[PDB]
């Protein structure tokens, strides 16, 4: 009944992994950050109207345990009743905590919701949790388990991408990144991150290499041994998986965190909000798990049949860019125009701080559909395990 | 909780000293090897009561065996017999066992194991539950966990204390993934054995001088296992150690590739058992390695194992085959017909023994080039450590290369080896029949070759036999005996001797074209052309063939073994039985092998086959394979490529059981593993009836079902025979 | 606000108590496998494929908890990989966060059936085990005045005048209940005994049970780091001591257990052949001396469901402390008859992440046992928050 509408979409910028400018920072404190920005933009906003605040984090343990959304909420003088959860949908938590937040509102039990993700890889490593999948030798013997680099390769392999292929998808992120950021797009939803004195600690996305070339690019060397025969023992019919992808190519390891607001009409007027987007319709599928990186494409198609739309009623497509062959993977499935799909730079310029990308994408979005003034957007991720996540935002 | 679980003769000794220690010698009375039987389990509940109840009065235990073994191996003969309803009885038996070692292991003094033999699988287990283990250095003495080379996992403690001694990947690797035996002087240098003796005698006095000294110098510690003290620190650390768990997930994808996806669950619970077992305390590690035990003893692949590996391979070696009433014929001098790879192996394999070896050749060159295959092999064995300088000499020192045929003379052993030709054959043979010993075995390495043709080149043909080997000589442990129509009986007896002799296991074999392994595995490759002539990509048929269980996959084994004799073979077939006025059907790899060979890929020997060989170096499949036999036309299920292969060896082994090439099951199951490759978790080309399981069900009448149905959809081929109904 | 959910299936395993426990051998990944494969063998002709996502609550996602126990669920089970699968945490409430974000799912119409519940085995990841960013950020620890859940409840017994003698009064209440509703039957077909690979049984009741509890037992237990006392009466400030009656006797015991809940649309239950057993009214959530959060949570779930306390026939509160829940009686004079009537987290244990699924389910029992109308569920949570639940039988 209710309609979810997205009033606020902004994020931190992606620190770097090695000698980053965020690592002294802890993960909580990017959240707050946020927090902050948000009270700035909205100084009488009714705080108590706030239900919930759902973060997505893939490595809940240490900086980023004990539900770091309910640290968020206390440590920022948030209301004790705004609530707090933590979950983990591997790539696509912070979509996740997007649609749960939508989901809320249409149900008419939530009225004004915060939602996003905050991942700090250089403090928090992806693994430090342990899991099931990896470290029962059982239920690892069973399911095949493989990194999702190899099934990267492997799509590359099958689909017929060379190593010229992905690396020039890679070098478009790169162009399209530095564009964004040189014209503007990223000024008003891009919060920088300041010390408890006031002074910059970080304005701009690190990881970004503009100056990148093809023959650049072309020098780089592809990234434990057993997965590459057990990749094989399922897709049998490949003799040799071609390692395309490397460091240039795939998402890069940052820092980082992004907030939504999202809400019912009625708790905008309330509040005097203003509703940027709207949660059309929000979608979850999977594909096989040894490949992984395949369940987007289907949550995708789930989103659109759900919605009443096919690909050309969408005007801009905008999927994490994990790895180079699965963007051109979804690009050749989907017939996707090149001049619609990541139109603002992704993660391999800018970088994939795991349970905050979703979010961000989807506030980078919001932004390019009222920059551009066009009307629908779809914003989907890959997802370890074999999963994918997928959205569809209207311009209000 | 008891020792006990719920009639049988006392298996343990009981000597306690003036100083309070007491020695336990196992000796059970109802054979020459101590056992780990329901008359072991009564005997060790009532001495470790007994050391309960007399605690205040024993300072220390000393383990030792009445036998020339310490302690071997398990009651094979029920738990071969255990159903899945008998999981909580299996379960209840090993958590009794490991209950009375745990209560040796913690009575608070030195438990010490003077081993004087053979310590495997349970009688390891026992020496591993005390605080002490002294070896005797004696020949023949082996110490290891060989459970998962019969389908089953160390359930008596083994994986539980091995991973707490070593750590979950040395204790892995090392002693459990395989079952690997240590000799006494390897078996200290890895921590398995603390110290070692010169003779037996010395054993249980070192092991009462180890306690009293224990006693003095460690009072403390004395009768404490590393792993029950506070601050134990498990080598490589546990799962939750950061720097395993950075490799640990690679532990089960690494086992994967190295079984090559083939279905043996053993392994794959051995490894679960350790890692598992690492993250709680040490009794709760044991139950939980309990419960994979009783998994896998439940199941199908231990059955078909055991019954492989212990029963056949037993019976085997205890003269199954071998003719009743004949004596043993000694062997002095055994000449070498050809310095091919086959021949330079014979001759290997026979010096090795022992023997006196004369390797004939057609030039001294020749002859040279085969010793030259046992000196690089000596080479190796002495730059790896597995030999002297002087048993090398010896060694080489009994081959005698040679060109003439009158340095055959005091020969009573001939094995040729020549080319694989009928008149070749008849050539070489009448040229040194006269000059070797008038009853010297004369035999034959044909593969194919009927024996019985072969024998009339000669005149005592009583003494003309096949001596079927495998290359490589010296690492193929079958021997393939066949019988022709003029053999007589003494001849297979001193050839079955002779193949005990050189360490090999020998099946006997009735006349035939082909034999038993050569046209067995020719069914096996067979199907893989087969399959590629369908439309079948060549990378699922290689996987198929890996994933089934085979040693080498089928396209590759079919480039080792030349398309070219492959040809020939199907040419003697089909001759075979259109000169007896009968009928061929021609397998459909026929027509592959006659296009491949048309195209001048006709193996690895010719430079290019189904694979590229760049500098005798393999090197992927052949790119132009695909358009030639329109791979991807056909996209079977895995499954079903792998029964192909699977039930076809099994049909053809059927058949030669009933035409009487083969005289027993051992032989098929043995000669289908050691000789061609059978997968092992199978128990045999004849097991796999008895043993399959699918959709269907699980026994012969399942195997006939699926056979059926895999007739029905690629062949009548796959019809299964009459004496496999009812 | 259109679509209503409905459950159709409410499992749970039995918990195994902290030390010599039986469940200690299992991993938490096979405690969820186990009830899966229960639902299974309840429906085999169910079309899983219908299953878009599982949601699982754990408090502690590290080690055998972590990467995404939910999705491990999914893979080990063999069920379709297009079944999603999540973790989230919000404290005690997890399990019941989780079957309410289900139903929420189900009534946005973008989902059709989902499988909701917890899982935590305490003895293997203990509570902490994944630190926390409050505790390892000591500015942000020192100015949010943190103190336990253990102080709180004490100084919950303080103000409101709760005795030793009060407190344990109900831990008695709660032993007694929980032996009566194991005697009769009640948790016969929703408690899921768990076994090993070869089938033999490893636990089927609750073993943290003591059914032979005595007020004087109860009476020579001893009160539950220093600081977090006097940190609390700094915000308390006109209150002088605080009174430690809460023990080991009286307070939720640590634990292992699992639960799992199917939840759908009225199209999914007919489309797969379900019988509904209760429907989803409605759902809230609101909230130093935390344990308090439950008390506004649920005036805000009947505010919103339009109903009064009288309405209910049947309110479950997790038992974490005796004084909450005699706190919880008297703010809203809920009549003793209809409180915990099965027994709670005192006798049977509080496997955090699991319990809010485990009471719902229960409730869904005794509702139909009773042939009563409404339920109420209920579960206080550190940092002071609370989540609140209203089924309906149908
Ligand atoms: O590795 S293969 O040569 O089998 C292959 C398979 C599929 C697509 N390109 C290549
Ligand atoms: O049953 S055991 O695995 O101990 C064993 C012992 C001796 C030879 N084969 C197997
Ligand atoms: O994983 S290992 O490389 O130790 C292994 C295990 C079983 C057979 N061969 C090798
Ligand atoms: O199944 S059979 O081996 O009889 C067969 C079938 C088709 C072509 N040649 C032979
Ligand atoms: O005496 S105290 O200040 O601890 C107190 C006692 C009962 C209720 N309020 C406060």
């Amino acid at each position: 009944s209710e309609e979810a509408f997205i009033y606020e979409a902004i994020r931190t910028p992606r620190g770097k992994q090695k000698n980053g400018s965020l690592h002294e920072v802890k993960p909580l404190s990017l959240v707050v950050g946020l927090i902050d920005e948000l009270r700035k933009r909205h100084p009488d906003l009714d705080e108590n109207l706030i239900s919930d605040v759902i973060l997505g984090c893939v490595s809940p343990v240490g900086d980023q345990g004990g539900d770091i959304a309910r640290a968020a909420v206390l440590a920022s003088g948030m209301p004790v009743t705004s609530g707090g959860v933590q979950l983990n949908r591997f790539c696509a938590s912070g979509l996740e905590a997007v649609n749960t937040a939508a989901q809320k509102v249409r149900s008419g039990w939530d009225d004004l919701v915060l939602a996003g993700g905050v991942e700090s890889m250089s403090r928090v490593p992806m693994g430090s949790d342990g899991g099931a999948m990896g470290l029962d030798p059982a239920t690892n013997y069973d399911v095949m388990f493989v990194p999702q680099s190899i099934g990267a390769d492997l799509i590359a392999t099958i689909e017929g991408f060379s190593r010229e292929d992905v690396d020039a998808y890679a070098l478009r992120s790169q162009q399209k990144a530095a564009e964004a950021w040189s014209g503007g797009y990223f000024a008003k939803s891009v919060v920088p991150v300041r010390d408890q004195n006031g002074l910059l600690i970080l304005d701009h996305d690190e990881h970004m290499r503009p100056d990148t070339t093809k023959e650049g690019l072309a020098k780089l060397k592809p990234a434990l041994g057993g997965f590459d025969d057990v990749a094989l023992q399922k897709y049998h019919w490949v003799e040799k998986i071609n390692h395309v992808h490397t460091g240039g190519n795939s998402s890069g390891i940052v820092d980082g965190a992004a907030l939504v607001m999202i809400g019912s009409a009625a708790a905008g007027k309330l509040q005097g909000l203003t509703p940027r987007a709207r949660i059309v319709a929000t979608a979850t599928s999977g594909a096989d798990p040894v490949i992984m990186l395949t369940g987007p494409t289907p949550a995708t198609r789930k989103v659109l049949d759900r919605a009443g739309l096919t690909v050309d009623d969408i005007d801009l497509f905008e999927l994490n860019e994990a790895f180079a062959s699965v963007v051109l993977k979804f690009q050749k499935d989907l017939n996707i125009p090149d001049e619609k799909l990541n139109v603002n730079g992704g993660a391999i310029a800018m970088g994939h701080p795991l349970g905050a990308t979703g979010a961000m994408i989807l506030g980078t979005m919001v932004d390019e559909l009222e920059r551009r003034n066009a009307r629908r957007a779809l914003i989907t991720l890959c997802i370890g395990g074999g999963m994918g996540v997928a959205t569809i935002i209207e311009r209000v | 909780s008891s020792h006990h679980h719920h009639m049988p003769d006392n298996t343990i000794q009981w000597d306690k000293d003036a100083d309070g220690i007491v020695t336990l010698t196992m000796d059970d009375p109802s054979g020459s090897t101590n056992v780990m039987n329901e008359a072991y389990i009564e005997s060790m509940g009532k001495a470790v009561d007994r050391l309960v109840a007399e605690k205040d009065s024993i300072t220390g235990v000393v383990v030792a065996s009445a036998k020339k073994t310490f302690f071997a191996g398990g009651d094979v003969k029920t738990m071969i017999q255990a159903r899945p309803e008998d999981a909580g009885d299996v379960f209840n038996t090993v958590e009794t066992i490991k209950r009375q070692l745990r209560t040796l292991e913690t009575l608070g003094k030195p438990v010490v194991a003077a081993i004087n033999g053979a310590a495997l699988g349970g009688g390891l287990e026992i020496a591993l539950a005390c605080h002490h283990r002294i070896a005797a250095d004696v020949k023949g003495s082996q110490l290891g966990l060989p459970e998962v080379t019969l389908g089953l996992l160390p359930g008596g403690g083994g994986v539980t204390r091995t991973v707490r001694m070593f750590g979950i990947q040395n204790a892995f690797v090392s002693v459990l993934a395989q079952g690997t035996r240590f000799k006494p002087a390897k078996a200290k240098e890895i921590g398995l054995v603390d110290e070692l003796v010169a003779t037996v005698e010395e054993l249980v006095p070192a092991a009462k001088a180890w306690i009293k000294e224990e006693l003095k110098a460690n009072p403390d510690g004395a009768g404490v296992q590393p792993w029950d003290k506070k601050g134990y620190k498990m080598p490589g650390g546990t799962p939750s150690s950061p720097g395993l768990a950075a490799i640990l997930p690679s532990f089960p994808s690494n086992l994967r590739k190295q079984l090559k996806g083939a279905p043996m669950p053993a392994p794959r619970a051995i490894l679960a058992a350790a890692v598992e077992g690492a993250q709680v305390d040490f009794d709760t590690a044991s139950r939980i390695e309990s419960r994979y035990f009783a998994s896998l003893v439940t199941g199908q692949v231990a059955k078909n194992m055991m019954q492989a590996f212990f029963f056949d391979l037993q019976a085997i070696n205890a003269g199954g085959s071998r003719p009743e009433g004949i004596g043993k014929t000694p062997i002095k001098r055994i000449g070498v017909l050809g310095a091919g790879m086959m021949g330079a192996g014979i001759a290997y394999v026979s010096a090795k023994a022992g023997y006196e070896v004369v390797l004939k050749d057609v030039s001294l060159e020749a002859a040279a080039k085969g010793k030259g295959y046992s000196e690089k092999l000596e080479a190796k064995a002495l730059e790896r450590g597995r030999t002297t300088q002087e048993r090398s000499d010896a060694l080489l020192a009994r081959i005698t290369p040679t060109a003439d045929a009158a340095d055959f003379k005091g020969v009573d052993f001939v094995i040729e080896a020549v080319f694989e030709n009928q008149e070749l054959k008849h050539k070489v043979f009448g040229e040194i029949e006269d000059i070797v010993e008038p009853n010297a075995i004369l035999g034959s390495n044909t593969s194919t070759l009927p024996i019985t043709g072969l024998a009339t080149g000669v005149k005592r043909q009583e003494d003309f036999i096949g001596i079927h080997f495998f290359s490589p000589v010296d690492k193929m442990p079958l021997v393939e005996i066949i019988k022709g129509e003029k053999t007589s009986d003494e001849a297979l007896a001193r050839v079955f001797d002779y193949t005990l002799a050189i360490g090999k296991t020998p099946i006997v074999v009735n006349d035939s074209r082909g034999f038993f392994t050569s046209r067995v595995i020719g069914t096996f490759v067979n199907e893989a052309l087969a399959m590629l002539g369908e439309g079948v990509e060549p990378a699922s048929i290689e996987q198929a063939g890996s994933q089934a269980g085979y040693p080498a996959p089928p396209l590759q084994l079919s480039d080792e073994l030349n398309l070219e004799l492959m040809h020939k073979i199907a040419v003697a077939t089909r001759k075979g039985v259109e000169d007896a006025g009968g009928t061929y059907q021609p397998h459909p790899a026929e027509a592959v092998v006659e296009k491949m060979i048309e195209l001048g890929r006709s193996g690895r020997l010719k430079g290019a086959g189904f694979y590229e060989y760049a500098d005798g170096k393999r090197s992927g499949l052949w790119p132009g394979l695909r358009e030639t036999f329109k791979s991807g036309s056909s996209q079977p299920p895995l499954q079903d490529m792998i029964d192909r292969m699977l039930f076809a060896e099994a049909l053809e082994t059927q058949k030669c059981l009933d035409e009487g090439v083969l005289t027993s099951t051992a032989d098929a199951n043995i000669g289908s593993i050691m000789g061609i490759g059978f997968p092992p978790w199978t128990g045999g080309s004849a097991q796999f009836i008895v043993g399959y399981s699918g959709p269907a069900g699980t026994g012969k009448a399942a195997f006939v079902a699926r056979a059926r149905e895999l007739a029905a959809a690629y062949g009548d081929r796959f019809l299964p025979p009459e004496s496999l109904l009812s």
